[PDB]
DNA sequence: CGCAAGGACCGCATACTACAA
RNA sequence: AUUGAAAGUUGUAGUAUGCGGUCCUUGCG
């Protein structure tokens, strides 16, 4: 998965996958700015591999075929500078158990050679996203609890050219499902899963593991994840992509951002838990979650549109139009923030901590929208509030008449700040 | 084997302690309540290291004698004494008495088992700034009840009839705006205390305080960590559960730290973070369960629970220890009294 | 008799995942009966030496003295006993019964308010167990899981010689933090000799408790008293319900969930018309035999709270409101109450 | 720490001086800076630094600063040092966004580039 | 944090009440906003008693005796007088009773006049009153600057 | 461990501002305090940082008198690390690692934080004397019994390291308790009237037990040389006051210097946006101490010159003695200059 | 149990100023003259000296400057409004510099029950300077309260 | 022959965890 | 006779860099 982590686009556009590919001898490199560095890394890798081959073949412990293939089978972890701290560290990273003064000099030469490369394209990224998406309880629609009235399935206006009683009956009774309709739905699902998902993922430079029906599992570079997760949510909601049908339904997502060190089992379990939590909170949402190597786990469940608000705020922050210090003050003030104060406090803070102009007003409006689009997880009747939150404008009215009406706001802002902090990282 | 006796330890902090947990680097806390805690693993590691260094330095008062660990090594190990002595010097093993008490080294851990089990240290008093008189020692009835039940374990094993009578009298109920405190913290005139920025009123029931003091007097002696008992007695306040919870949540110190690059002379990239520290003068306790030595052919004078208990009490009475990280910057010094 | 076991701090009943050098993580599960059984057996055996080897069943997989089961407990103004929530209770606290439609030739176990339902996680008060067995679940007789205990996480690191982190010396564990005045309670058959007070080390990582022997409370005696009424009601109806309070190993040679009628015949039931088993995921578990110092064979057990709906021809002849099931019964497995559905 | 040389500055007032210290409600409405414990008058180092930097920048802008018996032109000298980025620095300096090269080197960077060095 | 919520609610309430009076008149709104902003500076330099005396002095009336109650800010003639009377009323109210008997903060003065309380008390009471006044002024500055014109 | 101990005394030549964390509350940038009591303090992290920087800078100039030999970084490193030393020398050139002596004493640098710990420990600096304005006389040093209590505790801790029984007895010889307002005052501060020593805004009553004060002066002569950081100790002996705990706490909160600072526009001639702010400064002549501890040097293959706790302690004592230190922020505006007496 | 002199200064200043309003409510001229004198005294003190200002007050009260007894100066004796105001101001200042707030209070004056003029006459410079400082502070507070209320 | 500061500006921008275990 | 006995969240790291209490104003009719 370190390959996926390195698949993220660099500043120059030459992602580290190509750089490692040349070292493995599998693919060429278009850029030639640091071609001598590429030769230095290739020579260092070949010399280190040959020196290791002499020692490994001396005892003939590992099979000779592995040593022969090590020219193109060198692990991508060698490209990470920290892994090259010592000869023992490099030997372990290569895979062969450690249990060499010349190799010590070789590691120094390789480290110096890699220093120039890391000075231009940056260190190889060590973070990646796991994304699992599931259908939003297709059993309900198959049973007919989500279908509309039969009027939406006549030809154009046949209800006009029919008896009044039949028109009234078709106006109210929700249409059921016939085997032909079921086959049509299944073909639409196939069209989405086979003819659209692989291409969309390849656009995002990700990796697709298992795409069965309405279930999607992908490993992506952090640089292009939130875009893809949005785009797929659109593809699953389109009803007519040209002359090709699409499911036109809702789906629930679970996304995790993790460094390349955590165990795979724990990562998969945590991602499944995040997806289940997003499903439980009211579906039609995504449970974004960032877990660093330190241990901090910042999680928030949001609708898919709120990713755009977070993107707008992150773009405002990266462009330095607004100082990245309002976030911490707002986080401190969240626990003492109510509906009556929040708008004025936010407007004052945006005025005080920006370069004025229309940027403060735009930031305040985008923050208002983003805080509106957050799924709160209270205790008690959270089903009613969360459904309204996923509904739309009814969230403002229902929350106005809500009993708590404060804790919902306290958690909504905190959630919207959390994934803003996540996106601002990248 | 089973566990027979239960000793009581008292840790008094003199510098802020940072027993780190998994704010960016917070301190360990309980999940159900939230009081600061120090896991039994950290105490066991600290005690094991101190005991290993002491025994290797040959300063152990085993029944008022000079414990020559090398000499006693051949008594039990016999033929294998040379190999064990070499391995101990090679850090692959541990000194014999330490292995007997705490347990076998991480290499040969499948052979025998240790004879001590250290529990998590729980807080007992918390210092909080007060308007009249500095740093009132605050506590709560929930902490009192936990102490009363917990001590009942050790005292019953010790057949302490006198102490058990005082324990049953620990009954109190407090509202959120009520507190019981000594005269030092009480403002002259109006009967109120100004702990932090709250204006809690005095319930005027000081009978509880003395019984609490007496428990400390019996457990740790009258010399209260180098302080007169009267000064500590006069400045003890007990407040409701929630006020104490908020204090434990917020009164801990928060320190922001940076790293300055030699070039230029300003903060480098990625050079700011936060840390949390427990205040000094925070009374704390912990229980250690001791059993019969599971070791075979153990040397004499260490064969029963009473012998091990006496050895531990002698070695770890009125000592000084460092707990948790940040030792290089003077954090973690604590006075230990058994 | 019962043994109130108030824990000093968190405990860890480790999952069967290996503690390899690379695999240095651990997770806790709910306490299995065999762990408590082993703890009690060791506590009795060590105190009385080798003379009680037969009673402890040294070497053998089963002892001679009987352990009924283990419930949780708390001290919410009174000594309350709690058991696992049966899988047949919905989140709306509504019972679930079969509604077999013979016209279509199916045996749908749909609820009374739809054909879809999810089990209610939590615990059922032992006071309300009688009402549940009579199919009259109240509203205040259940509590959720988080009010009793919450799982916490810890990290650990083994230092090198002086002050640095030793290689391959990092681990992370997860343990059960019981709330205040909330511990475990082991139910032992009367007549077994045991000390009154003391301490006992249960579970891994060398954690101890403050165990205290107590007589049975009023709830169990009330259930025993009303068992005759329950039994005659079951005999009249012909529809007997079996509810599991501990995991069971009901499988024959080769563990399986097929409840064999042979065990049912021993209770007085002549002809079993039908069996409707609702449960959950199986429980995979294996212990650590001390005598051989080796892991025990793995066993799959029906999860606690599974419900069996049985329609029978005949009469129940048991004079006790519960029945043992499967193998390893003495350790506390296969404890099942019987009621009317 | 990093200092190697020092100079002792002597100030001789020829007109009455008044270093402001806010406004109080006492008899004197506009008092002067004093150390709290001693009560003697004093001028803090911040005011001196500000005045010196202002004078230095003013003299450098008019190209009247004579370093090694030669004027230190703001645009010309900074052209050699900043090299390619000198055009950006010159325009920014002209916009009163950053101090000239010599003032920036001596009295530290300006408000905009306070995190430079 | 209950005291923090109490302070925030009180500051919002008083700023809104100032908004109600002369809502269109930007003169009173502007003067009050500057008055709240500049108030904490005085407290640091001269202490609480001096600041209270100054507030009492700037009011243009005989002001017989001393009363945190009475002295209706609307009864003041000049707009500056009205704003200053409002500031004094709010600060004295918070220091005397806070928000009420059932509030988290009942007020350090036990309902007594802050100036008389300072005149007849000990040092520590003055210290805590000073710190509390500083905190509420810190909140009021932000809340009055944010919304008042 | 920590088999040796050195007590560091600091005297503030100029006002000192050790920056706190987040700039909250009315005062923008406050000094570091402790919520536990409220007294001023300096956390050990900053002290260790500045000491390490000064030590490394001195070592790079070969001015460190290692047993009166002027140890050379390059020569000693080559002698010790042998073959690999040259590589480390390159890392020293790139300002990545640090020279041998400072790495051994203060621990390694960030990139090499996996070999050995720091052979030293620097405690928090705690106040011992506080200047306070006085009516008669001027600028009276003040202190409180709680400070002396903490000092006795520190002495006892030192005794657990070097067995300084005589120091423990000397500290225990002092035991005073002023109740509410009475003070133990020197002869100078006493008003010409009957007692009535006036400190700042408080009027007190003198107490006739001044022998204790004399004993305190003796303790100073025992700890920090003979001259009180460059002045006649007996001269300071006339201007020392001991007051109750609450009064001392009140002094440590409402007597630090408060300063307002502005920024002036390039050509407007007045302040700019975000120009006015406030700062809190610890007064000059504040006396604060600490406790430096040294244990066993954990570095691998330590040099023969410094291979024992006594050698390291001697090196630290000689390097830091009547020296000068720059502490905290606001360096370029003449803040943070202190005199260090070991 | 400890009150700074600031508490006693405000307590004393409030006492005298309120003692004028109730006594001479109808004599608005007296109040105005007293307020003006309280406003103008500190500059005289800073320009000439405490002894000079006290002698000036005596001169406006047609009394000899060599022997004084502040305890024997009834303010009601003077007939002119300016004279009465001057008598009141002088009596307040001298009483504060003699007894302070009171013997029971934390501050009990400086002269220890002596006429302040004689105290300045027969004391070293330091005592005079400290008395001048105290007079300046109390005059500031009295001016504050007089402006606020009168 | 009395008059008795008053408003501007009220921390900005940047740094915002790293590597092992 | 209990997936059990064993293992110190520990090492390094300066809240630091930049910043003029400044502008306006007759002590006077």
């Amino acid at each position: 998965v370190s390959e996926v982590a390195m698949c993220r686009r660099t500043k120059h556009g030459i992602t580290w996958k190509e750089v490692y590919d040349y070292l493995r001898g599998l693919k060429n490199v278009d850029d030639e700015k640091l071609l001598g560095k590429l030769e230095n890394l290739k020579h260092s890798v070949q010399t280190l591999i040959n020196n290791v081959k002499s020692e490994l073949k001396s005892r003939k412990v590992y099979p000779e075929e592995f040593l022969e293939g090590l020219n193109r089978n060198f692990s991508n972890e060698i490209l990470y500078s920290e892994r090259l701290r010592d000869f023992n560290t490099l030997l372990d990273t290569l895979g062969f158990d450690a249990a060499v003064k010349n190799y010590e000099t070789m590691i120094s030469e390789l480290r110096e050679r890699l220093s120039e490369v890391y000075k231009m394209l940056g260190e190889p990224p060590k973070y990646y996203a796991i994304l699992m998406m599931d259908g939003d309880e297709m059993g309900k629609l198959l049973s007919g609890e989500k279908l509309k009235t039969a009027e939406h399935y006549l030809h154009s206006a046949i209800l006009e050219r029919v008896s009044d009683a039949l028109r009234v009956k078709a106006k109210t009774v929700r249409r059921l499902i016939t085997p032909a309709a079921h086959s049509s739905i299944s073909r639409a699902l196939k069209n989405f899963s086979v003819n659209h998902v692989p291409d969309v993922v390849r656009k995002g430079n990700g990796t697709l593991i298992y795409s069965g029906g309405d279930d999607v599992l992908v490993l992506l570079p952090v640089d292009t994840a939130f875009d893809v997760a949005t785009e797929l949510a659109m593809t699953f909601s389109t009803s007519w992509n040209g002359w090709e049908m699409l499911p036109g339904n809702k789906l629930s997502a679970g996304l995790l951002i993790v460094h390349y060190k955590h165990p795979l089992y724990d990562a998969l379990e945590k991602t499944r838990e995040l997806l289940q939590k997003a499903k439980k909170l009211g579906r039609n949402a995504i449970a974004v979650g960032l877990l660093k190597r330190s241990g901090s786990y910042y999680e928030s469940v949001v609708n898919f549109e709120t990713l755009e608000d977070a993107k707008a705020v992150a773009n405002l922050l990266v462009k330095e139009q607004v100082s990245p210090r309002i976030i911490y003050e707002l986080l401190n003030f969240a626990d003492v923030i109510s509906k009556e104060f929040l708008h004025q406090l936010v407007k004052y803070e945006a005025v005080r901590h920006s370069i004025d102009k229309n940027l403060a007003e735009e930031f305040q409006s985008v923050f208002a929208r983003g805080h509106q689009g957050v799924r709160v997880e209270l205790e008690g009747n959270d089903e009613e509030i969360n459904k309204y939150i996923s509904d739309g404008a009814n969230l403002e009215t229902f929350l106005d008449k809500y009993e708590k009406a404060v804790d919902v706001i306290r958690k909504q802002v905190r959630g919207f700040l959390n994934l803003v902090k996540i996106l601002y990282e990248s | 084997d089973m566990f027979e006796k239960a000793v009581v330890f008292g840790l008094y902090s003199i510098t802020p302690v940072h027993a780190g947990s998994g704010i960016d680097l917070p301190i360990q806390r309980e999940r159900h309540t939230g009081f600061p805690v120090i896991w039994g693993q950290s105490l066991k590691g600290v005690l094991r290291s101190r005991f290993r260094q002491l025994e290797l330095d040959e300063k152990i008062e085993v029944e008022s004698q000079k414990w020559k660990w090398k000499e006693k090594t051949k008594e039990v190990l016999k033929e294998k004494a040379d190999e064990f002595i070499k391995k101990v010097e090679e850090r692959k093993r541990d000194p014999l008495l330490t292995e007997i008490v705490f347990g076998p080294a991480t290499d040969g851990a499948s052979e025998h088992a240790g004879a001590v089990s250290v529990g998590d240290a729980k807080i007992l008093l918390f210092p909080v700034r007060s308007a009249k008189g500095v740093f009132a020692f605050v506590t709560s009835p929930i902490v009192i009840q936990r102490l009363k039940e917990d001590f009942e374990l050790v005292s019953e094993i010790e057949n302490d009839i006198e102490l058990k009578q005082i324990l049953s009298r620990f009954k109190v109920e407090l509202s959120n705006n009520e507190t019981i405190a000594g005269n030092a913290l009480i403002l002259n005139g109006e009967n109120k205390v100004i702990l932090e920025d709250i204006v809690l009123k005095v319930k005027s029931d000081s009978n509880v305080i003395e019984n609490l003091v007496e428990v400390l007097k019996t457990l740790f002696g009258d010399n209260f960590f180098g302080k007169p008992i009267e000064s500590i007695k006069e400045r003890i306040a007990i407040v409701s559960d929630d006020v104490f919870k908020s204090f434990t949540r917020f009164s801990t110190e928060i320190v922001a730290r940076v790293r300055i690059d030699a070039e230029k002379g300003t903060v480098a990239r990625g050079g700011l973070w936060y840390e949390e520290f427990l205040p000094s003068d925070t009374l704390m306790y912990s229980l250690i369960a001791v059993g019969s030595p599971k070791k075979e052919n153990l040397p004499k004078e260490v064969d029963n629970t009473q012998k091990i208990v006496n050895v531990l009490k002698v070695t770890f009475n009125n000592a000084f220890l460092q707990i948790g990280g940040d030792e290089t910057v003077g954090k973690g010094f604590v006075k230990v009294r058994a | 008799m019962i043994l109130v076991m108030k824990p000093y701090d968190s405990l860890l009943f480790r999952e069967p995942r290996p503690f390899d050098v690379n695999n240095h993580v651990a997770r806790t599960i709910l306490p299995l009966p065999q762990t408590l059984a082993g703890a009690v057996r060791s506590a009795i055996y060590v105190k009385y030496g080798s003379k009680v080897k037969d009673l402890i069943g040294f070497g053998k997989e089963e002892p001679e003295f009987e352990i009924l089961g283990h419930f949780f407990y708390r001290y919410d103004g009174k000594f309350e006993l709690l058991v696992e929530s049966p899988h047949d209770v919905t989140q709306n606290l509504g019972l679930v019964k079969p509604h077999r439609i013979d016209k279509l030739g199916i045996t749908i176990l749909m609820d009374s308010e739809g054909i879809k339902f999810r089990p209610f996680n939590g615990f059922l008060k032992f006071s309300g167990l009688i009402d549940y067995l009579q199919g009259r679940i109240a509203e205040d007789s259940v509590v959720e899981r988080q009010k009793i205990f919450k799982k916490e996480r810890r990290v650990g690191i083994a230092l090198t010689k002086a002050k640095v982190t030793k290689e391959e010396h990092f681990y992370q564990v997860e343990m059960l933090r019981f709330s205040d005045d909330c511990g475990i309670a082991v139910w032992v058959e009367d007549g077994v000799d045991f000390d009154d007070e003391g301490i006992l080390g249960v579970g891994g990582e060398r954690r101890f408790v403050k165990f205290e022997k107590r007589e049975e409370p009023e709830c169990i005696t009330n259930l025993r008293s009303k068992w005759k009424k329950i039994r005659d009601k079951i005999n009249e109806t012909g529809r007997l319900k079996i509810y599991l309070a501990t995991p069971a190993i009901l499988g024959a040679k080769g563990y399986s969930s097929k409840l064999d009628y042979d065990l049912l015949g021993d209770i007085g039931i002549e002809r079993v018309r039908s069996v409707n088993f609702i449960g959950g995921k199986p429980v995979i578990f294996s212990g650590w035999d001390f005598v051989t110092r080796k892991p025990k064979p793995t066993r799959y057990a029906v999860p606690a709270g599974s419900v069996y709906f049985v329609e029978f021809e005949g009469e129940v002849k048991l004079d006790m409101p519960y029945l043992k099931l499967g193998k390893l019964t003495k350790l506390g497995y296969g404890l099942c109450f019987m009621g009317v559905w | 720490d990093m200092f190697e040389k020092a100079v002792v500055f002597g100030l001789y007032s020829i007109t009455p001086v008044h270093a402001g210290s806010g406004a109080e409600l006492s008899v004197i409405d506009l008092p002067i800076q004093r150390e709290r414990h001693t009560g003697f008058p004093v001028i803090w180092g911040q005011s001196l630094k500000g005045v010196l930097r202002s004078r230095f920048r003013q003299l450098e802008l008019d190209e009247k600063i004579e370093v090694e018996s030669q004027k230190w032109k703001w645009k010309e000298k900074t052209k050699e040092v900043l090299k390619e980025k000198a055009d950006e620095f010159i325009k920014k300096v002209e916009e009163r966004k950053r101090d000239p090269l010599l003032t920036e080197i001596v009295f530290g960077p300006a408000t905009d580039g306070a995190s430079e060095h | 944090r209950e005291i923090e919520q109490e302070r925030a609610s009180f500051a919002f309430k008083v700023v809104s009440d100032i908004k109600d009076k002369y809502s269109q008149n930007k003169k009173v709104q502007g003067k009050y906003s500057s008055y709240a902003e500049k108030a904490p500076t005085i407290i640091l330099n001269n202490g609480l008693g001096a600041t209270l005396a100054f507030f009492l002095s700037k009011l243009e009336k005989p002001i017989d005796d001393v009363d945190y109650k009475s002295i209706n800010p609307e009864s003041f003639g000049n707009a500056e007088n009205i704003a200053y009377a409002f500031l004094y009323k709010h600060l004295s109210t918070w220091l005397a009773e806070g928000n009420g008997k059932d509030s988290a903060f009942s007020g350090l003065t036990n309902g007594e006049d802050p100036l008389k309380y300072i005149m007849e008390k000990t040092a520590i009471d003055v210290a805590i009153s000073t710190e509390e006044a500083l905190s509420i002024l810190n909140w009021i500055k932000k809340f009055a600057k944010a919304m008042l014109e």
